[PDB]
């Protein structure tokens, strides 16, 4: 019943030779026209959007809060002795901070030394291309005290008591606005309120909050947050090799051999949250230093 | 060994009728005048069983529910759901925290099958319920003579061998052996098919137990006279009992529509498994594992199965079936509605189906001029001529010299369909006078009768003398009627144009040829005459005689002739003509004498003028019939006596080389043989019958058509289509609706098959190029089980693009429902454009949100990851999991909308196969509602509060609705120019490839 | 701010369109 192989009318797979040529030629012309049309429409669509600004930014309204160890489940489980147990973490930290070394930021034609103190926002004109390639403020690893990179102690951040730096989701044209007067959550962690976006970590319930002994934050000049002198972002086209601010968080007196949950919440007016997106605004981690 | 029992029931019957009155009473042991003792009744009643046919087999409620739950289409859906669960089992033991996509799809397909089964059961149950409300039969007891005393007992209490007396008006209880009759004319309509009432004579007449007159049959009504008889057969052992049991034991066969549905499923699986295997090899050749490749293969085969097409096809057939129910063309089989459209040979019955089965006055001879009376059932024919004085004389003779009139309740009923007591001829005369000469109630009494002389065996005469009416003073009127050749001899005066004239041979022979003309026309002629007895030679008061006949038997005045026959139904001739117009071969299958069958065949259209039989040519050449060549005769009359001695090969020769065939004197079993012979050629057959002799023919045939009232219950249950109004034109309506729904089925199927390309392609390239999912599963369900439901259904209300009743019936081996051309259009061209339109919207949305189309290559890896919340776009921005996932879902919803946009043009182009959309016009109000409801529902599925949380279908930025507009316009323009080239160039390529 | 979309207005317009397009279809099918 499947002997459609051949016939006396020179049939192959069902039809003749000239028939196969005619149909194949039609399908080639037809599909080629379809592909050319799709390409022409996609070209006009490419002409619709611009090069210095995405036509829609409402889907990233509340910026996120990521970390350096992109864990499989935001959990850091390792052994304080075994160096291979935390190799997957350290390698991810080194590659991340590999673009922050003093030797990486050496050209003065694209880097601008902001300052040792968090300052006001630095707006570099409009987003057009009338100006040249914008400058990017430097951010040395020395700012993240005791969780620095390769300067004196490439500690791997784990000879017990690990480090977890946090990063604000880079958004184009986003101007961070820290809080003010109505403060039912802003703890006195650090004095500097006006030119830094605060970020405070804590447990999640009555259990985690007790298990987590002490947290020490490290930032620009010692402020647990992000300096306003590094915002806003002007896109990858206008600001290549840009380095968004970083802020390290170390957990000293932890409870070894116990998995505890930490929630690092970034506070601010332009920082929204979501009960469906655990990363929008806030941040979570499940650490367990089992010896 | 039931295969032998069925053949034993197929074999013609035999009897023991030819036995002396002493031999008959010896075989059964029964008294000829006192019957049997009452105690002897319980010896045969509780021995073989009560005199009643065994009820048909019962198929309980849940059986039909399970029948519809399995089917063939539901079988494709069941295997799809099974493959879904198997793929889920292969995916569960492998991935970290799986998805519920396959699980939702499997439960959805199962629910689809169940929903369709419930809807189908509801429709098929409603049909049987109304049939049950129409089949209310009441018991009819028999008049049995037991212990020398008469007793009326239930028919089931009758046994074998007990004297039964049937009076004029009672129905023959069981098969009897006549022993003494008095002019009994039993009506063997439902059983043998003999139209004219056959008289029952105690003496053996014919070898055939049916043609003989000494046998009374079950389910036959005694028209007139009275008779006595011994019960020979009882219950199922009766003639019609064996015919009914044979009908119950026959195979229904495979319907033509189910074979098309199967062939469709065949091509569906062809593409499903072909794409699954080719993409399985491709998936492995790229970088996937066997584990993921099996999941793919199953998903490609399942996603290639039209889920929503089951409900659409079911409702599609249901709509056309409801249009038949509105016109009383009920169908018990939901798929039998199309069967008519594929029929190419209709085997009809003569008595009851084509004719009205009612002896009616056809022609009358008065003043040397034949007058054809209207032979219609609803009185819608040309009226005869009535101005002459001879019409009044004929009307008087017929209305007066006639034994009885109507009955009690026959007052509100119409003049034709009302009951009348007496012989079949007298009733016809009564209806002709009641429709043409006013009334007969006051006309019969106004002429008081004195001495009436009834029909006699010797000196056959039927006369009566009556008193004279209104002042003319001739004082007496002696009317007489009878055989034309006998009444002509006893007549001297002849009425003509009003006056009287002698019996000159010149006009006497003009009467003779008028007798043979009405005889050869297939009717029964009767001569009518009257005479005014001169009151001067014979007294005005009391002067009559009856033993030594005084009234002048001769010298009467002949008025005219009155012929009669059962006329064909009103729309029957036109119906046969319409059927022959579409290319359907009409074949008459009856059990009546050939003399009547040939005339009826020539009058309805089964035999046209000019075509001669093997007998007509021999008579036209005055030569023996064995000389003429059968190839010279276009039409032919096949005698049932010769059909018994025929082989399987000869029947084929009769059907092939002859266009107009008329099978006469064919037993029910012979009707089954003929139906099988017509099916051997490979053509679709439809049998239209009414009596129990058509049950084995209406059962075996692809579709049986029974009469709602004029059809017996057995053949009404063994059939597949019931004509509640008995209007034979319903056959023409049925064939029209069948072909119309066949074409609309092709259209609806193509519309559902076109959507699978832009449905599967997103997942295909999602695997191929490793890009974020362009279209989700929820959206796909909203497409095939959402939007596209109404358009696919409205595509069934479409109407003829040309004259469907002009083209030839479809070829089962050539013109398929879903051929390769439909696949080349849906899966090859149209669906491809819909898929490109979908991908356009996909890239548009993603690129406007920062994710340019080029940057989407290989992004799925980190896109589906729930923990990489720093996914960089083309602008350098970092997106979290839920942010890019919200974009993916708000990218899925517009893809579904894109499907709707391209489906607009797809519905418009699938609305017509050859004509242009402007030649046909979008006059399908349901199709317009199908677009408005589709668009509104789609917009609701995206802008309703809580859709991004319930079905993850986020609202769309308005500018997205215009993304697929150029593609839809392109689909429309392309298919329009395609059908235009097919219109102006009906040559090759554009007709052998696109046209589906 | 450019990080805010008036989704409520578009959603309301979509509901209004759905209602109108549906009643219009009903008028065409239930025509008199
Ligand atoms: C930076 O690193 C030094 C290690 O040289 C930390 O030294 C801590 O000194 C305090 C004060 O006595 C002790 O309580 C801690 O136990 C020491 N820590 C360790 C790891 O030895 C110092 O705290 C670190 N941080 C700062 C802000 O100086
Ligand atoms: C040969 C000629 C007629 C074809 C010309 C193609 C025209 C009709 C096509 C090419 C590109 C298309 C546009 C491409 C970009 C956009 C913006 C997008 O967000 C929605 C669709 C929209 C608004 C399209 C409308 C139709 C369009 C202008
Ligand atoms: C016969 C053919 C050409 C008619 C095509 C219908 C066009 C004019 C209609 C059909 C559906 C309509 C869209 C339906 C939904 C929306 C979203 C709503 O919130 C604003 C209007 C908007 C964006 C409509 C624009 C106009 C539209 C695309
Ligand atoms: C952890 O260490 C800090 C050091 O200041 C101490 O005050 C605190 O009580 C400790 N908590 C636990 C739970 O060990
Ligand atoms: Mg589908
Ligand atoms: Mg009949
Ligand atoms: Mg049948």
């Amino acid at each position: 019943k499947k002997f459609i192989w051949n016939s006396e009318k020179k049939e192959f797979l069902g039809r003749t030779g000239g028939s196969w040529f005619k149909i194949l030629l039609f399908y080639v012309i037809f599909y080629g026209c379809l592909a050319g049309i799709f390409i022409g429409t996609i070209q006009v669509m490419l002409l619709t959007i611009s090069e210095f600004k995405p036509t829609y930014q409402d889907r990233v309204a509340p910026p996120g809060l990521t970390q350096i160890p992109q864990s499989q489940k935001t959990e850091i489980s390792f052994r304080p002795n075994d160096p291979q147990s935390y190799e997957s973490y350290v390698v991810s930290i080194v590659r991340f901070l590999e673009k922050y070394k003093d030797l990486a930021q050496k050209d003065d034609m694209i880097f601008e030394d902001c300052g040792n103190v968090p300052s006001e926002l630095k707006e570099r004109g409009e987003y057009n291309n009338e100006r040249g390639e914008r400058k990017v403020c430097r951010f040395r690893l020395e700012w993240l005290g005791n969780c620095s990179g390769l300067n004196d102690e490439t500690y791997g951040y784990k000879d017990g008591k690990p480090c977890v730096i946090i990063k604000l989701n880079r958004v184009l044209g986003f101007k961070p606005k820290p809080p003010k007067n109505e403060s039912l959550e802003t703890y006195p962690v650090m004095k500097y309120n006006p030119y830094v976006l605060p970020v405070h970590c804590t447990g999640k319930r009555d259990e985690d909050k007790e298990k987590v002994g002490t947290m020490e934050y490290f930032g620009l000049g010692g402020y647990p947050g992000f300096p306003l002198q590094y915002y806003p972002y002007y896109g990858k086209l206008l600001q290549p090799k840009y380095l968004q601010p970083l802020m390290a968080v170390q957990f000293t007196n932890l409870t070894m051999d116990t998995e505890i949950r930490i929630e690092c919440k970034a506070y601010g007016e332009n920082i929204g949250y979501s009960e469906k997106d655990r990363f929008q605004g806030r941040f979570d981690v499940k650490i367990e230093v089992k010896s | 060994k039931e295969r032998d029992m069925d053949e034993l029931k197929k074999e013609v019957s035999m009897d023991d009728h030819k036995l002396s009155l002493d031999e008959l009473h010896r075989k059964y042991g029964t008294d000829l005048s006192r019957g049997l003792t009452p105690a002897r009744a319980a010896e045969i009643l509780a021995r073989d069983g009560p005199n009643a046919l065994t009820p048909p087999p019962t198929t309980p409620e849940w059986v039909k529910f399970c029948r519809q739950l399995f089917g063939g289409f539901s079988m494709l859906l069941w295997i799809g759901a099974i493959l879904c669960f198997l793929a889920y089992g292969i995916q569960a033991a492998t991935e970290e925290e799986p998805q519920n996509d396959n699980l939702y799809l499997g439960v959805v397909l199962s629910a689809v099958v169940i929903i369709t089964g419930c809807f189908s059961y509801y429709q098929e149950a409603k049909s049987s319920k109304i049939m049950e409300s129409f089949k209310n039969m009441v018991p009819q007891q028999a008049l049995v003579i037991r212990n020398g005393e008469k007793m009326s007992i239930n028919a089931e209490e009758v046994v074998v061998g007990d004297l039964v007396e049937v009076k004029g008006g009672d129905r023959i209880p069981a098969d009897l052996r006549i022993i003494s009759a008095n002019g009994c004319k039993v009506d063997n309509s439902s059983l043998t098919g003999e139209s004219e009432p056959q008289t029952r004579s105690p003496d053996f007449t014919n070898e055939n137990p049916l043609e003989t007159r000494n046998i009374a049959f079950f389910s036959t009504n005694c028209v007139e006279g009275t008779a006595r008889g011994i019960v020979v057969y009882t219950g199922d052992r009766t003639v019609m009992g064996r015919i009914a049991t044979l009908a119950s034991g026959l195979e229904g066969g495979q319907t033509p529509i189910a074979a098309e549905i199967e062939h469709f499923i065949h091509i569906i699986t062809g593409v499903a498994v072909f794409l699954g295997v080719s993409f399985f090899i491709l998936s492995l050749i790229l970088e996937y594992t066997w584990l993921e490749a099996v999941i793919f293969l199953i998903g490609i085969i399942v996603a290639n199965v039209p889920e929503g097409l089951l409900a659409t096809v079911t409702v599609c057939l249901t709509l056309t079936a409801k249009r038949m129910a509105r016109k009383n063309c009920l169908v018990k089989n939901l798929e039998a509605v199309e069967t008519l459209g594929s029929t190419s040979t209709i085997c009809s019955d003569k008595t009851g189906t084509l004719t009205q089965n009612r002896m009616t006055v056809a022609h009358m001879w008065s003043d040397n001029q034949i007058h054809e009376a209207d032979t219609t059932e609803n009185q819608s024919g040309v009226s005869f001529d009535k101005t002459s004085a001879t019409w009044l004389a004929l009307s008087r003779i017929a209305g007066l010299c006639n034994r009885a009139v109507f009955q009690a309740n026959q007052e509100n009923l119409p003049i034709l369909k009302r009951a009348v007591a007496g012989d079949a001829s007298e009733s016809a005369l009564l209806k002709c006078i009641e429709l043409c000469c006013g009334s007969v109630k006051e006309m019969r009494e106004r002429y008081t009768k004195i001495v009436e002389i009834p029909f006699n065996s010797t000196n056959k005469y039927q006369l009566s003398i009556h008193k004279n009416p209104n002042t003319a003073e001739p004082r007496h009127l002696l009317v007489m009627k009878g055989a034309p050749e006998r009444i002509l001899d006893r007549c001297s005066s002849i009425l003509i144009h009003g006056k009287e004239q002698p019996l000159d041979e010149e006009l006497k022979d003009a009467f003779q040829n008028a007798y043979l003309e009405l005889g050869g026309l297939g009717e029964r002629v009767l001569g009518f005459c009257h005479l005014f007895l001169p009151d001067e030679q014979f007294p005005e008061g009391f002067q009559f005689d009856t033993d030594d006949v005084n009234f002048p038997l001769d010298n009467l005045c002949f008025v005219g002739l009155i012929s009669m026959i059962d006329p064909p139904r009103a729309a029957v001739p036109d119906a046969v003509g319409k059927c022959r117009s579409a290319g359907i071969k009409v074949i008459m299958v009856t059990g009546d004498h050939p003399i009547t069958a040939k005339a009826i065949a020539k009058g309805v259209g089964i035999i046209s003028e000019g075509n001669e039989t093997v007998e007509d040519i021999a008579a036209r050449l005055n030569i023996p019939v064995s000389q003429v060549n059968p190839r010279d005769a276009k039409a032919c009359v096949v005698h049932g006596s010769d059909l018994k001695d025929m082989t399987s090969e000869q029947l084929d020769d009769i059907l092939k080389y002859h266009t107009e065939i008329v099978f006469a004197r064919t037993s029910p079993q012979q009707k089954l043989i003929i139906v099988e012979g017509c099916q051997r050629q490979g053509a679709i057959v439809a049998v239209t019958g009414d009596g129990v002799n058509d049950s084995p023919a209406s059962k075996k045939a692809d579709i049986g058509v029974a009469m709602g009232i004029a059809g017996s219950d057995v053949s009404k249950q063994a059939a597949d289509m019931i004509l509640l109004d008995d209007n034979f034109a319903s056959i023409v309506t049925g064939v029209e609706e069948g072909r119309l729904i066949f074409d609309n089925l092709k259209k609806s199927i193509a519309y559902t098959l076109t959507s699978n390309i832009p449905e599967i392609t997103p997942f295909l390239i999602f695997i191929i190029a490793n890009i974020p999912l362009p279209l989700g599963t929820v959206t796909i369900l909203c497409i095939d089980l959402g939007t596209d439901m109404v358009p696919a259904i409205s595509l069934a209300y479409e109407q003829a693009e040309s004259d469907i009743m002009k083209r030839q019936p479809r070829n089962p081996k050539t013109d398929k429902l879903v051929n390769e051309q439909l696949i080349s259009m849906a899966y090859g061209q149209i669906g491809m454009i819909q898929a490109l339109g979908g991908f356009f919207t996909y890239f548009v949305i993603l690129a406007e949100n920062g994710f340019l189309p080029i940057h989407l290559l290989g992004l799925r890896v980190n896109w589906d990851d729930r923990w990489i919340n720093d996914v960089e776009d083309s602008y350098g921005q970092q997106w979290t999991y839920e942010q890019r996932k919200i974009v993916e879902f708000t990218c899925h919803t517009p893809f579904f909308v894109t499907i709707v946009v391209v489906q607009w043009a797809d519905l418009v182009i699938c609305k017509t196969r050859r004509n242009s959309v402007f030649q046909q016009g979008m006059k399908n109000k349901i199709l317009i509602f199908g677009l408005f409801e589709e668009t509104a529902l789609a917009a609701f599925l995206s802008y309703c509060p809580g859709m991004g949380v319930a079905l993850r279908m986020y609202p769309l930025k308005p500018t997205w609705w215009f993304c697929a507009f150029p593609y839809s316009l392109l689909i429309f323009v392309y298919d329009e120019v395609r059908k235009l080239i097919i219109r102006r160039r009906p040559g090759g390529w554009v007709e052998k490839e696109t046209y589906y | 701010d450019p990080f805010y979309y008036d989704y409520e207005t578009v959603r309301n317009g979509g509901l209004i369109f759905a209602a109108l397009a549906f009643i219009v279809g009903l008028i065409i099918i239930l025509s008199k």
